[PDB]
This record gives structure tokens, sequence and C-alpha cells, in this order.
RNA sequence: GAAGACAUUGUCAGGUGGGGAGUUUGGCUGGGGCGGCACAUCUGUUAAACGAUAACGCAGAUGUCCUAAGGGGGGCUCAUGGAGAACAGAAAUCUCCAGUAGAACAAAAGGGUAAAAGCCCCCUUGAUUUUGAUUUUCAGUGUGAAUACAAACCAUGAAAGUGUGGCCUAUCGAUCCUUUAGUCCCUCGGAAUUUGAGGCUAGAGGUGCCAGAAAAGUUACCACAGGGAUAACUGGCUUGUGGCAGUCAAGCGUUCAUAGCGACAUUGCUUUUUGAUUCUUCGAUGUCGGCUCUUCCUAUCAUACCGAAGCAGAAUUCGGUAA
RNA sequence: UUGACAUUGUGAAGAGACAUAGUUUC
RNA sequence: GUGAUUUCUGCCCAGUGCUCUGAAUGUCAAAGUGAAGAAAUUCAACCAAGCGCGGGUAAACGGCGGGAGUAACUAUGACU
RNA sequence: AGAACUGGCGAUGCGGGAUGAACCGAACGUAGAGUUAAGGUGCCGGAAUACACGCUCAUCAGACACCACAAAAGGUGUUAG
RNA sequence: GUCGAAUUUGGGUAUAGGGGCGAAAGACUAAUCGAACCAUCUAGUAGCUGGUUCCUGCCGAAGUUUCCCUCAGGAUAGCAGAAGCUCGUAUCAGUUUUAUGAGGUAAAGCGAAUGAUUAGAGGUUCCGGGGUCGAAAUGACCUUGACCUAUUCUCAAACUUU
RNA sequence: CACGGACCAAGGAGUCUAACGUCUAUGCGAGUGUUUGGGUGUAAAACCCAUACGCGUAAUGAAAGUGAACGUAGGUUGGGG
């Protein structure tokens, strides 16, 4: 439920706002993809060039 | 409206005290100045904690402002405010109305 | 509302590491005179699971 | 809370003023007490009087300078002129004021 | 050993900060909401021939527009029509006749107006200065608007005159604070000069919820004080709508208004339709349907006895006494 | 989080001024 | 976040967020600087992060059109 | 549901309208006698089963303002025109 | 339902109220949970609901005006009481009469203005359209329109002389 | 067919205070107010009192400031006595 979490509540389950949260966010706010500089399925070879 | 850039009217200035020619111009403002007692009291009232400490107007309804003429006696220097009805369009430049002319092209 | 789960973690009450069975911390030898001028020999005496 | 043609009042009773009411029921008592003190001081203080010689002095400000009023003590000057030092004058029931 | 006057910490400053705090989230209303504004106003009507007068009554209008569309003076006469003149036609520009306004005067409407209040021209800034009285609205407060004078200075006209904005009836704004104009005037309290600041008089910056707070949502997790001044359910008035029944008889029915029907009209009844109302109940009168069981009504589906038929018989339809 | 000031000292090269001596500042 | 396995997992970075070896003469605090002033003060320049500009990102939040015609009956519409 | 003028009810009993806030009559100290209002007088029920001229017969008669409903349309019932 | 494990369970121990704890129900946190319990601030505020204690005598209302984040509340005026005070035939009046004004409702009117509305009759065209004669006509003849004249039936809250 | 009220005792709600408006009674009157205090006492009483102070006797201006007789302290009209 909302009391518990930024993600809580709503009549369907859903995040309702980008789950990529800023570095400068505050305690209580940082849930999900913190400081995420990209997101989505990683295509193609990784490995540090 | 368009009103004349000059105007012959009453001047109350002890020496003048008659009808003299005035230059017409349009009153503006006046920069704020801190050190007005109001700004001084406000500035203190807002220091420390407590947030906005005075009201802040939002429910605006007018879409005009009474225009005010500055009238200056070319002789006796002294000035005289006079205030016009609410209008939307004020010029005091020129272009007087013309007799009975056709519409152009 | 409430303090969320990932904040409660930090006060480590029910959240501290379960430690009872652990062998002890893993560590190289203190860097003494032997190890930094020569070498010193040991025997591995037991290799052992650490919970 | 505003009505009739009444004067506008300013009764400051918005604090817990009942916690600070001093009603002098002890007027008569303190008076007695006060009088007893004086009889005691008189008796202790042997033949001396109950008070010190105080000087004339002209009162301050445009409002009272018409009148003259008992001062505090006597100025190092006045004492000197009256043929005595201040240290003594003090032991003789005379008030002296260095300022 | 690493690190190094950098980190760190201390104080101010800018950014960010529903993680958290505190708060707010108009009114009228045939419930409330959505809508509209009857919330500040104007014209005509409702309005019952003085004045006043209500509804979410009726037909409209207002938050502007004008250096002339204000002020003065002279001259002129308008809408429309008839009869006339090359190109010229329904309509171009010319002339004469008729012409009470049938036009025009920013705008809503209503009043008003003809040597004008309209149209053309001439000269202009009285749309100015001071501060009172008065009428409407009214509390006989304010505001808005307006009236007639006093005291100036002007304009126009030969002049009497007229002119204190717009022919009249609408077109708008407190206290605090800011800003400007005014007199060169008062104060800064130990005494002065100078900046600065503060007063006094008159304006501008605005509150349209218009006598004038600074204000987003959600709650079906919900709470309180109340309300039958107020909705949802029975019940009451109503009966538009729904349902049922008539009168007239043009038609339908091969022929033939009325066997059976029945247009245009028109009179009713009913209260198992739905509306309309909001009288009772919000310190509670347990929703929908079904089950069970009683009783009642009749606008009768069957059963008894009848009358009618476009009733040969059989079948059916119409009607009566009948629950 | 970002800046300034204080904690804050010592050399050296290079810039910056009285306008190409060294007190000063980056 | 999604929810065993199997199989698949498309297009969209304009928006809201997140994020970057980006650019820079736009905005921009306190201190410090300069200028005027008898000073209080006023003005100006410089100027951190941020913002604005540029780039990345959907297994981030989320999104994934409307009208008009067109085939030898009609219908339908691959096609425009 | 909403206005105008008056009069009421609310705030008010009493007599009448059976009953009823508002209608009719009439406004109130405690009582005696008389006379009335509005409304009544077969019996309930105080008070003429009074007088007088007509009309009306209903196998769903009718019966007194407000008021507790009935219409168009019909009758060779009967009445007077 | 499950019953050999993400099993059941004792004691000890830790976590405390905008806090904990939560395989997530706003669940659980000592019959208390969408913020526990205890005391105090605290007799919290209440335009709202309830109640408000003897008798008789006299007088006796309002639900309307204006302003209000006003609409279950106030302020203002009115209506009411009390106290009287200055006077006294005096001056007074929810009335009439007489004289002199104002008014545009009811009625009325529409062969009177504006606006509606039924019917004909008579006129008028170099000029609205058709049609016959036509080479055409600013020609003639019918035709139907409008307009005009004198008539006719009917109407008005936002029409009107009266 | 709105609410409280089964019954009975006892308790149970416009108070006190600060500062006020009108009215009235009383004292004194251009004044008035003894009670902070002092004196004194038969001791919280009653009796007595000096200096101040408060309100009043002056107003009006934002202020600096100025500051109430032309006159029988006026004329006119009504006025009880
Ligand atoms: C809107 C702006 C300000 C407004 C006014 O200063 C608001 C103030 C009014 C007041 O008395 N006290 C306050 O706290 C707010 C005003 O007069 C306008 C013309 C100009
Ligand atoms: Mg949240
Ligand atoms: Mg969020
Ligand atoms: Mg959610
Ligand atoms: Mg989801
Ligand atoms: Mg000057
Ligand atoms: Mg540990
Ligand atoms: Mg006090
Ligand atoms: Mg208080
Ligand atoms: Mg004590
Ligand atoms: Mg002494
Ligand atoms: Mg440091
Ligand atoms: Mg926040
Ligand atoms: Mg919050
Ligand atoms: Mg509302
Ligand atoms: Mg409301
Ligand atoms: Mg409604
Ligand atoms: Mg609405
Ligand atoms: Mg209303
Ligand atoms: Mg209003
Ligand atoms: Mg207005
Ligand atoms: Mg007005
Ligand atoms: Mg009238
Ligand atoms: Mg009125
Ligand atoms: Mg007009
Ligand atoms: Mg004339
Ligand atoms: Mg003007
Ligand atoms: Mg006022
Ligand atoms: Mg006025
Ligand atoms: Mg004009
Ligand atoms: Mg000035
Ligand atoms: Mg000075
Ligand atoms: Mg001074
Ligand atoms: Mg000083
Ligand atoms: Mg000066
Ligand atoms: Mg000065
Ligand atoms: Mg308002
Ligand atoms: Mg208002
Ligand atoms: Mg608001
Ligand atoms: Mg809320
Ligand atoms: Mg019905
Ligand atoms: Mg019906
Ligand atoms: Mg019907
Ligand atoms: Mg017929
Ligand atoms: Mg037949
Ligand atoms: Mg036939
Ligand atoms: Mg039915
Ligand atoms: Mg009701
Ligand atoms: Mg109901
Ligand atoms: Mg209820
Ligand atoms: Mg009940
Ligand atoms: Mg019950
Ligand atoms: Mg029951
Ligand atoms: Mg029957
Ligand atoms: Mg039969
Ligand atoms: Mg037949
Ligand atoms: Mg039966
Ligand atoms: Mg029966
Ligand atoms: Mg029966
Ligand atoms: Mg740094
Ligand atoms: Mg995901
Ligand atoms: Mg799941
Ligand atoms: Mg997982
Ligand atoms: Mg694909
Ligand atoms: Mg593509
Ligand atoms: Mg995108
Ligand atoms: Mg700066
Ligand atoms: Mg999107
Ligand atoms: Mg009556
Ligand atoms: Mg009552
Ligand atoms: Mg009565
Ligand atoms: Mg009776
Ligand atoms: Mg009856
Ligand atoms: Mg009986
Ligand atoms: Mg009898
Ligand atoms: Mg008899
Ligand atoms: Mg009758
Ligand atoms: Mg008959
Ligand atoms: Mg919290
Ligand atoms: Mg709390
Ligand atoms: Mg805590
Ligand atoms: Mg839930
Ligand atoms: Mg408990
Ligand atoms: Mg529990
Ligand atoms: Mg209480
Ligand atoms: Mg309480
Ligand atoms: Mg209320
Ligand atoms: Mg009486
Ligand atoms: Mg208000
Ligand atoms: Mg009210
Ligand atoms: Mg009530
Ligand atoms: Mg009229
Ligand atoms: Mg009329
Ligand atoms: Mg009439
Ligand atoms: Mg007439
Ligand atoms: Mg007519
Ligand atoms: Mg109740
Ligand atoms: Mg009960
Ligand atoms: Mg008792
Ligand atoms: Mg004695
Ligand atoms: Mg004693
Ligand atoms: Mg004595
Ligand atoms: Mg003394
Ligand atoms: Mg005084
Ligand atoms: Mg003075
Ligand atoms: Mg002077
Ligand atoms: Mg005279």
């Amino acid at each position: 439920n909302p009391v518990d979490h930024p993600h809580g509540g709503g009549n369907h389950q859903h995040i309702g706002k980008a789950s990529t949260i800023s570095r400068g966010a505050v305690s209580g706010q940082k849930a999900g993809l913190i400081a995420a500089r990209r997101t989505g399925l990683l295509r193609g070879s990784q490995k540090t060039q | 409206v368009n009103v004349p850039k000059t105007r012959k009217t009453y001047c109350k200035g002890k020496t003048c005290r008659k009808h003299t020619q005035h230059k017409v111009t349009q009153y503006k403002a006046g920069k704020a100045s801190l050190f007005a007692q109001g700004k001084r009291r406000y500035d203190r009232k807002q220091s420390g904690f407590g947030g906005q400490t005075k009201p802040v107007f939002h429910k605006k309804a007018k879409t005009t402002k009474k225009v005010v003429l500055r009238l200056e006696c070319v002789k006796c220097k002294t000035r005289a405010q006079l205030t016009l009805k609410r209008c939307k369009h004020f010029e005091l430049g020129g272009e007087k109305k013309q007799k009975g002319q056709a519409l152009q092209f | 509302g409430r303090v969320i789960r990932n904040q409660r973690k930090g006060a480590g009450s029910i959240f501290t590491s379960h430690t009872r069975l652990r062998q002890g911390a893993a560590k190289l030898r203190t860097l003494d005179y032997a190890e930094r001028h020569g070498y010193i020999r040991g025997i591995v005496k037991q290799i052992v699971h650490d919970s | 809370a505003i009505s009739k043609n009444l004067p506008i009042l300013k009764n400051h009773f918005r604090k817990h003023w009942q916690e600070r009411v001093k009603v002098h029921f002890d007027q008569a008592g303190k008076k007695v007490s006060r009088r007893n003190a004086r009889a005691t001081r008189a008796a202790k203080i042997a033949p001396r009087p109950l008070d010190l010689l105080r000087p004339v002095v002209r009162a301050p400000t445009v409002k009272y300078n018409r009148k003259v009023r008992a001062g505090r003590g006597f100025t190092l000057a006045e004492v000197k002129a009256a043929g005595l030092t201040a240290a003594y004058a003090r032991t003789i029931g005379i008030a002296v004021d260095h300022r």
C-alpha cells in the first residue's frame, strides 16, 4: 500500500512514475533503478573495451 | 484612444496660476527602493522561519489600467497628474481622424 | 506514510549478519619483516567450509 | 462579538492570568509587621534616630524643577565645607553621596 | 605505512529535496454534483396606472469605445419614394417634387431630439482648478453614477448664452503597503548642516466571490457535530407520461358509417408505469428476487346462464349478469 | 549538492600591479 | 520489475523521468572586484552548481491515428 | 414553487363546521340573570315529526360554504317553458 | 487443508509509536491499529444537539431592511419592554369631505401609428416571371406576382390615440 | 408511526473577577477620590493624615504650534414660572 512504498497502491499494480531514481534522491525515495544511466534489455556484447 | 502631446489648461503654481501650455506624457512607476519603511518592515518580517508572512494576490480580474497623464507647465515647471477612463489602447502620439476618405486599395 | 523496508535495513536489528558458525575472518598474514624482505613458509593444515 | 454603541475595551486576560493574582489580604498584617520592625530597630539602635540626614536637592525635568525634594546624600564638597570628612559624617548619621 | 594543507569539520549562500511537516482546496442551487450566474450592474416586460416588490421568470445588454464620438458657433435636413439625364444595367453620378422623422445619434433597450440632439464646416480643450450641499441605491453608511450652486482660470459666439466629458437611463473598487504629483511645509525628541527616513494633501498600482482571505486532490480504510432546514426506500397531493374507457362519425368493412372497426377532434377514469413535489421518518420503520401463506379488488383467461354477428354447421368474435 | 570564509602552514617554476627592482594575489 | 518449463518478447526517446568523456558566451547566490558618492548606498563586470542547449536510454514511466478512393454483378479491397 | 394588498395561524382558549393550526362566529379576570352570533331543532341532542307551494322514486336516490371531486355525451322517466 | 519440512513448538534474546515488524491483509505491535497504551497541556474549540430549578401582576413581539467566505451564524434597522422628561387643550389621525396635481393598469382600439392576421373588389408598370401574335418595339392581348385605393374577418406581457 | 423520560430520594446549570455604556440612590462640588503608605487601636475592624497621583476644570492640528466676550456673553421664534 502507499504507506509502505513509493510503488504501493493503485487499483492495478504499477509504478506510476519512472523507476529510475536520481542519485540525489533522499532516503525514502530511493527505490528501483538508482542512478540508472541506461535501462532495458541489454543487446549485444558487453565487455569493457 | 489617442490624446494630444500638448494641452492648454490650468496651472496651479502661485506664479503661473492661469491657463498655460502643458507637455503631456504618460506616468510610469518609480523604482521600488528598499529603505521604504514598508519594505523595511517586510524584510524583517520574513527573516528566520515561518514562510511567506504576508498575503500574495492571485485572483486578478482587470485587463486594463487607468492611464495617467503627466502635465508639465512649460513656464512654471510644475506638474499635474490627471487620470483617464479605463482603455485598452492608448497612444498619445498622433494620427488625427480624417474627414471623409475612402478605404485604401 | 511509513519508513520503507530498505531504510529499516540500516539500523541492523533483525538485519545483521548471521555469524555464529563462521570460521573467523579471512585474512593474509600481517605484513611483517619476513614477508617484505624474504619469504616465510606455512603448511595448509585443513581446508574447510565456512557457513 | 461587536455590538451596540459601546466603547472599545482592552482587557488583557488571554493568558492564564488566574495563575498570577495577588490579592493583598495581608495589608493589615504587613502594616503591623512593618511597625514592629521599626519599634525593634529603634530599640536596637540605642539613642540614634531611625534615619539619616538627607540633603536638599532640586528635582529633575521641566515638570518638577519647581519643587525641591530630599536628596540621597551630601556631595564630598558640601561635607568638606561643613567642616568634616565624609568617612566621619557617615558615622554621625549623615548620608553622603560621592556621585 | 597511506594521505596532505587537499579531505574533514565549523558559518553563511545558491541548487535539489512529497523522504518528511503544517495548511488550504468559493457561494447560490427545486438534494448534492456537472451546467449556468439569478454573486457587482444596465434596458424593456413580469409589476396588479404613485413608489416598492420574488423565482435557475421572459427578450436583451455591461468589464468597453471616443482628441472627438468632448466644448462653442454657423449653415444644412433625414429614411423613403416618384418623375427626369450619354456610356449606365437591380445598384455609380446629375436635378426637381413629395416627405412628422418612417433616418441618424459607438453600443442593449427604452426614452429624447428637425433653422436639432441628426449631416457639412469653423474655432477649440470646461475631459481643467478648489472644497462643500444635493438625488438614486441607503443604515438615510460607503462606493458608483448624477444634479444645482460658490470661488478660479479658460473656450466659443456679434451676442444672449452655453460648456465641470460623451443627449438621458449601465460601463466599476476599502484599510495596509508601494509609487507619483503637490507646499518647500511639519518631525527625526542633546544642538546643528547635508544625504536618508518619517508626516500632511491629491492621484495611480486591486481585490469581477465586485463592503475587498494568500490556497490542489483522494478516501470503498475512514472520523466527528448536526440535519428529516436535504437526496436514496414506503406512504400523501398531482397525473404530464404510462395504462384503461367514452362522445361526434369522415372512413374501413365487395354493397353497407356504427356486425366488427374507426381518422380529425374531443370528454374522462386509473394510480402495479415514469416523472414532478419534498409533507413524515437521518439519537434508523432492515434493499431486489424467490420460497411459504392468507386475504382482497375486477379492467373476466377458464367454468354457469344469457343477448349480438358480415352466427349454415363446427370454430370464433362482440356484449351482459358474474370474483 | 555547489560556492565563499575560517581550520591553513613551507619551498619552486609560471602568471597577475605602484605603471621591465619584489611586498601582495591567484 | 516480471514470475516454473516451452516459445516469443515488435515499432516509438517528441513528453515525464534517469543519465553522459558533451557543449557555452543565454540565465546565474553569498563572498571577492570595479565605478559613482561625504558616507549610508547605488550601478556594473566577473561568476559555482543548477537551469537552458546538445547526446544516450523503454525487461524506465508509458504510447503504439484519422479521412478519400480502387478488381469485368454485388460484395470485399491486395493497390493508391 | 414564487411575488402584491389585507386579514389570520404561529403566540389563542371559547361557540359552530362530527372530526381538523389557518374557515364561520366570536377573542378570554371570578360569577349571577337575561339576550344573541355562526350553526341547529325526527332520535342520538338542548330546540316545531311547525307552517306553506312545488319538484324528486334511483335493482348502487339524495342530503348544505371552505370540504373531502366527477365530464363530454345521451333518455318516448317526469316537470315546467 | 497439510502432515518430514519455506515443519511445529518451549525458554532466552533483539526490534517501540510517524516507530517497529510485515511471503503485503493496511496486517500484526497484550479483546486496542489507516498511527498502541499511560498521564498531563485540558473544564481543548463547537455558528451544532440536549437541558436550564418559585408564584402572581402588567405590557408584549419577529421570521422583514442593509452589509458579511453571508445561506443552521452574526452586525444593522424595524417590531418589544423599562425608565422617564418637557408640556397640556392642546397639538394629534392606517377616516371623510372640498380644492388642486401625478399615474398608463382594467376596459377599449386596430376602415389610428408599430406589429400580427382571413377574404375578396377596383386600380397601376418603358420596369418580376411566364404564354399568344410577332423581324422587333420604350408594341398589343391574356397571365400570375407583388405594390396602390376604398373595403372586410381577427389579435398583442415586452402595441397604442383614448 | 419525531426525540428524552420504567420508578423514588439526594445532588444538578447566567457565577465571580478586570475594565466598561445607560439609568438610579448617596456624599461633596470646580472639584473630587482617607485605606500605596503613615498615625493609632478595645488589633485584619473602627478612628486620624502629610506629599503625590488619577479623573475633571480646554480645545484643536499628522506636527511645529496656537489657544475661547463686537455685544447686558448677542439677535429671532416658542417657552413654564
Ligand atoms: C495587489 C496590490 C497590493 C494590494 C494591497 O497592498 C494588498 C494588501 C492590503 C492590506 O491592507 N494588507 C495586506 O496584507 C495585503 C493593493 O492595494 C493593490 C492596489 C496592489
Ligand atoms: Mg508514498
Ligand atoms: Mg515518487
Ligand atoms: Mg502504485
Ligand atoms: Mg505491474
Ligand atoms: Mg518642483
Ligand atoms: Mg553482528
Ligand atoms: Mg492582566
Ligand atoms: Mg486564549
Ligand atoms: Mg498570598
Ligand atoms: Mg526609614
Ligand atoms: Mg581544507
Ligand atoms: Mg518533499
Ligand atoms: Mg503532506
Ligand atoms: Mg457551495
Ligand atoms: Mg454548497
Ligand atoms: Mg440540483
Ligand atoms: Mg457548478
Ligand atoms: Mg436568489
Ligand atoms: Mg454576493
Ligand atoms: Mg460593476
Ligand atoms: Mg452602476
Ligand atoms: Mg409602480
Ligand atoms: Mg426597496
Ligand atoms: Mg436609442
Ligand atoms: Mg433653430
Ligand atoms: Mg476624465
Ligand atoms: Mg462602510
Ligand atoms: Mg452616494
Ligand atoms: Mg455629441
Ligand atoms: Mg515629494
Ligand atoms: Mg536631518
Ligand atoms: Mg524633538
Ligand atoms: Mg535622537
Ligand atoms: Mg532639510
Ligand atoms: Mg532632506
Ligand atoms: Mg464576497
Ligand atoms: Mg458582496
Ligand atoms: Mg480559495
Ligand atoms: Mg486532505
Ligand atoms: Mg398517471
Ligand atoms: Mg393520466
Ligand atoms: Mg394518457
Ligand atoms: Mg368528422
Ligand atoms: Mg351494414
Ligand atoms: Mg362507403
Ligand atoms: Mg401499470
Ligand atoms: Mg421535509
Ligand atoms: Mg420522499
Ligand atoms: Mg432516516
Ligand atoms: Mg427514529
Ligand atoms: Mg429498529
Ligand atoms: Mg418493523
Ligand atoms: Mg363487471
Ligand atoms: Mg344477458
Ligand atoms: Mg351482411
Ligand atoms: Mg373467490
Ligand atoms: Mg364483491
Ligand atoms: Mg367478495
Ligand atoms: Mg573548493
Ligand atoms: Mg522492469
Ligand atoms: Mg505473484
Ligand atoms: Mg525475483
Ligand atoms: Mg515481428
Ligand atoms: Mg518504422
Ligand atoms: Mg520518449
Ligand atoms: Mg553577487
Ligand atoms: Mg507517453
Ligand atoms: Mg381571513
Ligand atoms: Mg416558533
Ligand atoms: Mg384564535
Ligand atoms: Mg367544539
Ligand atoms: Mg364536514
Ligand atoms: Mg348515535
Ligand atoms: Mg329535543
Ligand atoms: Mg311552533
Ligand atoms: Mg358553492
Ligand atoms: Mg328531461
Ligand atoms: Mg515516517
Ligand atoms: Mg505525530
Ligand atoms: Mg522516532
Ligand atoms: Mg486496500
Ligand atoms: Mg483494551
Ligand atoms: Mg490486538
Ligand atoms: Mg464547559
Ligand atoms: Mg471536554
Ligand atoms: Mg451555521
Ligand atoms: Mg395585552
Ligand atoms: Mg469577504
Ligand atoms: Mg440570513
Ligand atoms: Mg436547529
Ligand atoms: Mg407599466
Ligand atoms: Mg397595455
Ligand atoms: Mg387588455
Ligand atoms: Mg380605445
Ligand atoms: Mg394595427
Ligand atoms: Mg434531535
Ligand atoms: Mg425511550
Ligand atoms: Mg433536590
Ligand atoms: Mg480604641
Ligand atoms: Mg492584626
Ligand atoms: Mg484619633
Ligand atoms: Mg509627608
Ligand atoms: Mg488630565
Ligand atoms: Mg497639544
Ligand atoms: Mg509659526
Ligand atoms: Mg432674523
